[PDB]
RNA sequence: UUGAGAGAUACAAUUUGGGAAGAAAUUCCCAGAGUGUGUUUCUUUUGCGUUUAACCUGAACAGUCUCAUCGUGGGCAUCUUGCGAUUC
RNA sequence: GAGUCCCAUAACCUUUGUACCCCAGAGUGAGAAA
RNA sequence: GCGAUGAUCACCCGGGUGGGUACAAAUGGCAGUCUGACAAGU
């Protein structure tokens, strides 16, 4: 808890988001990212799949605040009408596409038409893999709309047996709402890693600075693998910023 | 004959502790026993 | 110890060492062991050694 | 090096170390009654060979992993074997006793007497009688008194065959020692009732109980019992 | 036939390795040692440290319960881990020998298959299939 | 939500014996029981209803012919991806 | 149906016991003693 | 009171470890004893 107890946090947050009312290249930049300088390499290859950091306090999101797009594996005739129907889930999504769907009706141009429109892209994790060729690279770089695996129902596979296919909607609720309020982050085999901590004008600066001490302890804490306990020898330096702005340091070791 | 004195029944109660003390490291830890516990279980059955 | 040996074994009593290689390496085994020199058995000829 | 370490009864010993096992002096060294592995200690240096009891072969080895408080059967002392199958129990208990001591086999099955009576001539302190424990009247020539009777007799009616015995050759205040098959005796019923009901038997022959001892894991559905002969 | 031979003689080797190593190995007892005593009052005040006349920590080794009186240079760890690996050691024999018997069946009784006979498959809820063969004598 | 009995385990109060270290009280280590509560296993008593239940067996797979085994070709990787075993 | 014909009447490894050995090896080749 | 008929040239603490040659023994190890109902004649 020692970066939140240090005044050093609070001040680059009060500097970043005043420079971002008065500079007007940073007034299209709405969320604050944290850059963290691990003293080593981390070993994982980038594998492009969201890894999850519970927020205990506060809730960055909630799923009826975001356009959320699912991908189902095809057919999508069971899932779309299970979850269409069901009152939890029946405005959960704003749109329900399997992968051959959606490999044939968007290309080229459309791709940038569904990047902008859908702010949470979440996916079947059987189809996950697909996704990459198929959204193309615009989704795939910048982690900003990468896709989040979900699964439909909690039956489990079972080596020389066939899983029964259903479709639970209130576990596919309860997953989006972890995610929502839940942060991510995504391993990659260098000592830099960048994580949204907060959202500017929804949340304040003490909120944020326990969203960022919330995403410290999990990604230290050697108990939270494979999730967490991903950053092994310390953290050398933390940075904040927006997308558009540069790193303010909060922290240095 | 039972004469034993107050240091008698002490350097004797010593040796106790000694030997005792030689016995327990081939007694082996309780930890191990449990894991040689189960799989005993395993064989004998 | 004899007596309670299947007659099986008593075919092929001495020849263990062509017996247990044949064994793991998957194939034939031998069909006279240590009785090849009974009389009868010289009398026989061709496979009907083995019989 | 194997560190054998001493035990409670005297005669036995523990080959502790890495692998520790129950084990005994050998009598007659350089060889095995029934192949068991054989360690060899020097001693101040004079190696002495030494043999393992194997608990899961000899029901009186396992009165000994569970910790039987007395044992009769010690060095420089006579025992009566009732029920010596074999050398299997009977060559441990003849190391026990040591040259000493001496050690009365009896036997009537045929077979398993043969294999005793050529363990018997590698051991001088064991004494082979090949007769029927049920009337040892027969076989009193070749038996002097016994500080201790042990019977692994599987029976039904075996409390008569120990009191006859013990009525004739054990001595005032002696030693007895019974391992009981319940499942020989009675198999509807819970080892735990027939085990009362043995020791009920003994008490009416004028054997006092002192101590009684289930064999698991050893063996399933057996117990020691371990009396004294009060005749007075 | 050959591939029958073969299974038997691994699940031969693994038996006999089972045996010779279970001989090596000592277990510890698990069974009730119960004390006669003629009084009433002598049972109420029995204790095991006066009866065994022994430490309380040393009444606990069945094995060897020394009285106080008897009583009057390797690492042990080291010596701890590797006795855990013997006894895993036997029980590694014991696995490896259940699955060359399951295997060893399954082999013969495809071979009874193969042999001469009129059969029926019979397959229950379950989906194991079995087969029971017409009652009709060999010739 | 019947009665009684035996066992195991979790907890709370309390107690037995052995050892050390202390002038004694007292401190620690070891082994252990019974009491109250809760959970759980088994044995049987009683009240009520009910009279059959399960399995095996007779010439009981096979014209839309059945089955075994060795091969060939293709589907399932958006996964039964297939064990000297039986993926379709 | 099926390798006696690679000595299971055996080879190799380990333990123990007995008896000897710790200089060069196609050994070197004029010193040694004072 | 010399010589080509031949001069010269492992370890550890009196004790224990290390290495080598030969022979004998081991109920010490490798190491586990094939299949199982048809075949031949008119």
């Amino acid at each position: 808890n020692d970066i939140i107890k240090s005044g050093l946090a609070e001040k680059a947050l009060k500097a970043l988001i005043l420079q971002c009312e008065e500079n007007p290249s940073l007034k299209n930049d709405k969320d604050i990212h944290i850059i963290i300088n691990t003293g080593k390499k981390m070993g994982i290859n980038r594998d492009n799949i969201p890894r999850i950091i519970p927020l205990t306090k506060y809730k960055l999101f909630k799923p009826r605040d975001l356009n959320i797009l699912l991908i189902t594996k095809d057919p999508s005739a069971l899932y779309r009408e299970t979850l269409t129907k069901d009152e939890h889930t029946s405005e959960l999504f704003k749109e329900i596409i399997s992968v051959k769907n959606l490999r044939r009706r968007f290309k080229g141009s459309k791709l940038t038409q569904l990047y902008k429109d859908f702010d949470l892209v979440v996916a079947d994790y059987r189809v996950h893999h697909l996704l990459p060729e198929v959204l193309g690279s615009r989704f795939y770089h910048g982690s900003k709309k990468l896709p989040y695996m979900i699964r439909m129902s909690k039956e489990v596979k079972l080596k020389r047996q066939q899983m029964v296919e259903k479709c639970d909607p209130i576990y596919v609720r309860a997953q989006l709402r972890s995610i929502c309020k839940n942060t991510s982050y995504i391993p990659n085999n260098d000592n830099c890693l960048s994580v949204r901590v907060g959202y500017i004008q929804k949340h304040s600066i003490p909120e944020i600075l326990q969203n960022i001490q919330d995403t410290i302890n999990f990604l230290t804490d050697k108990s939270k693998r494979p999730q967490g306990g991903v950053i092994k020898g310390g953290i050398i330096s933390i940075f904040v910023k927006t997308s558009n702005s540069t790193s303010l340091p909060i922290y240095q070791f | 004959e039972g004469t034993l004195t107050d240091h008698e029944r002490k350097y004797l109660n010593k040796l106790i502790k000694r030997n005792s003390q030689n016995l327990r490291s081939w007694d082996l830890e309780e930890e191990v026993r449990d894991e040689l516990e189960d799989i005993q279980q395993s064989i004998l059955k | 110890s004899l007596a309670k040996s299947p007659a099986s074994t008593i075919q092929i009593l001495g020849a263990e060492k062509a017996l247990f290689r044949a064994l793991k390496t998957k194939h034939d085994t031998p069909k006279y062991g240590l009785l090849y020199h009974a009389s009868l058995v010289g009398q026989a000829t061709g496979k009907n050694k083995g019989k | 090096k194997v560190v054998i370490e001493p035990h409670r009864h005297a005669g036995v010993y523990i080959a502790r170390g890495k692998e520790d096992l129950l084990v005994t002096k050998n009598m007659a060294p350089g060889e095995s009654v029934y192949g068991e592995k054989r360690i060899s200690v020097e001693e101040p240096p004079t190696k002495v060979e030494y043999r393992v009891w194997n608990p899961f072969r000899s029901k009186l080895a396992a009165g000994i992993m569970g910790g039987l408080d007395e044992l009769f059967i010690a060095p420089g002392k006579k025992v009566l074997y009732l029920g010596a199958a074999s050398g299997t129990s009977v060559s441990h208990v003849s190391d026990v006793v040591g040259p000493e001591g001496v050690v009365y086999a009896v036997e009537f099955s045929h077979r398993p007497g043969r294999e005793l009576i050529s363990m018997a001539k590698k051991r001088p302190n064991i004494i082979p009688i090949i007769e029927d424990a049920r009337h040892p009247q027969k076989y009193r020539m070749l038996i002097g008194m016994v500080d201790c009777v042990f019977a692994d007799v599987a029976q039904p009616d075996q409390a008569r065959i120990i009191a006859l015995n013990s009525h004739m050759f054990l001595k005032d205040q002696g030693g007895v020692v019974i391992s009981i098959k319940a499942n020989c005796i009675d198999s509807t019923v819970d080892a735990e009732t027939v085990f009362a009901r043995e020791v009920q038997k003994l008490r009416e022959e004028r054997i006092k109980p002192l101590e009684q001892l289930t064999l698991e894991p050893y063996e399933r559905d057996h117990c020691i019992v371990v009396g004294r002969y009060m005749r007075s | 036939t050959q591939d029958s031979n073969y299974v038997r003689t691994l699940r031969q080797i693994e038996l006999k390795k089972l045996e010779k190593g279970a001989k090596q190995l000592m277990f510890k007892s698990s069974g009730n040692h119960t004390i006669f005593v003629d009084s009433r009052e002598k049972m109420n005040e029995f204790t095991p440290e006066k009866f065994f006349n022994t430490t309380s920590e040393m009444v606990n080794r069945s094995e060897n319960r020394l009285t106080k009186d008897q009583l009057a240079i390797m690492p042990k760890e080291s010596l701890d881990k590797k006795k855990l690996k013997k006894f895993k050691q036997v029980k590694q024999h014991l696995q490896r020998e259940t699955q060359l018997k399951q295997v060893q069946q399954r082999m013969d009784a495809q071979r009874e298959l193969l042999k001469k006979g009129s059969k029926k498959k019979i397959v229950d809820s379950s989906g194991k299939i079995s087969f029971k063969w017409k009652k009709q004598r060999k010739r």
